[PDB]
């Protein structure tokens, strides 16, 4: 969740500590990325046939 | 041992031990789980052996 990260990351700054703004900031562009959620997406389709292969066998 | 999961499961942790309200530590512990999570893995190593 996008929420989150922005709720720890203002948190981190009231405490003085903004030793996480870039970490975190990476960590959101990173969930919003078109190709990690292509690629994501992708990766549980072929989960999902993978598990339909295991299933058939018995 | 992929140093990016590592180097974000550390920062995670950092989080953890810093923030002490309820929420924050909610919070941070899914993230962990997301971070822990192998299909999360799979993509974040992908994604970042491609950029």
């Amino acid at each position: 969740v996008l929420q989150v990260l922005d709720r720890l990351k203002m948190k981190l700054q009231e405490k003085g500590d903004t030793s996480q703004n870039e970490k975190l900031s990476m960590f959101y562009e990173t969930l919003k990325s078109p190709l990690f959620n292509q690629i994501l997406t992708l990766q549980q389709s072929i989960k999902q046939l993978k598990g339909q292969l295991n299933h058939i066998l018995e | 041992q992929d140093p990016d999961v590592e180097d974000l499961f550390s920062s995670l942790k950092h989080i953890q031990h810093t923030l002490v309200d309820s929420q924050s530590q909610e919070d941070i512990s899914l993230l962990l789980q997301l971070v822990q999570n192998r299909d999360f893995q799979n993509a974040f190593k992908i994604h970042n052996a491609v950029t």
